[PDB]
């Protein structure tokens, strides 16, 4: 029951993750973190423009296969 | 809606600049109290659509027919600075708001071709023509440097609860304190 997930940078970047559709998505964000060297207070996890919370699952946001979560940075004005 | 970190809603604190947390959680507060008239789009939508193009911010309206709405309220990011696009259906007219009288219309252009691209694929007639510009009008103005955000929240509080602007440089402060106890209660204290 494995599933696909691109993850998208205002850099361009993507990167992709194999998680379970029943598995919250706190250990992606958190991996996709430390892989780039991101501070999560800096950064924000997007699925179709709605925030993904520590505890979201890729099934209760109706995630498929090879969907993907775009990153955005901070904005202060 | 949901509860912020205490660092966000610290940028309501003094002076400070309001970030996209703050922006973005009181979009959801206002929509979630009317949410039958309201849209809110958060501050990464204009970004998104402007980098990215309709192929882009298309799944965001996956729930939204944004054509019975009467408000749409977008948030503009621009470098340094808040500033706010409305889009109301009923007479087909999109308003640019801004605290400090800069004229971004370079970019309610991109808003129209949004419109009439999701009219097209929501299968909606009625909107495949007609959208206006604003013809400008006086709305409060600050006198600092730092409330941009705050005008621009307070802009959205009135356009949705259908008030008038009855508010000016020297309310910014109360306000800071009341969006402030807002966010932490999760609800419109009107």
């Amino acid at each position: 029951d494995h599933i696909n997930l691109k993850v998208a940078g205002q850099d361009g970047s993507v990167v992709q993750f194999k998680i379970k559709r029943h598995t919250p998505l706190s250990k992606l964000m958190k991996a996709y973190c430390e892989r780039q060297g991101l501070s999560m207070r800096q950064i924000r996890f997007r699925f179709d423009g709605q925030p993904i919370n520590e505890t979201d699952t890729p099934a209760q946001l109706e995630m498929e296969d090879e969907d993907t979560i775009d990153v955005f940075q901070q904005q202060t004005g | 809606a949901s509860m912020l970190d205490m660092d966000d809603l610290a940028t309501l604190d003094g002076q400070n600049w309001l970030n996209d947390q703050v922006i973005n959680m009181y979009g959801e507060l206002i929509m979630d109290a009317v949410p039958d008239k309201v849209h809110f789009f958060n501050s990464f939508f204009h970004r998104q659509l402007v980098t990215k193009g309709y192929n882009g911010v298309k799944r965001w309206t996956k729930k939204v027919d944004l054509f019975k709405k009467s408000l749409l309220l977008i948030p503009i990011h621009l470098e340094v600075h808040w500033s706010l696009i409305t889009v109301t259906l009923s007479n087909r007219i999109i308003s640019f708001y801004d605290s400090q009288g800069i004229h971004f219309k370079f970019c309610v252009e991109n808003i129209r071709k949004y419109l009439l691209t999701e009219a097209r694929e929501k299968n909606r007639p009625e909107f495949l023509q007609g959208w206006q510009t604003a013809v400008t009008k006086c709305i409060p103005q600050q006198k600092n440097d730092s409330d941009c955000g705050v005008f621009v929240l307070q802009y959205c509080k009135c356009l949705a609860l259908e008030q008038p602007f009855q508010f000016s440089q020297e309310d910014m402060p109360r306000v800071r304190k009341r969006i402030y106890k807002e966010l932490c209660e999760c609800r419109l204290m009107d």
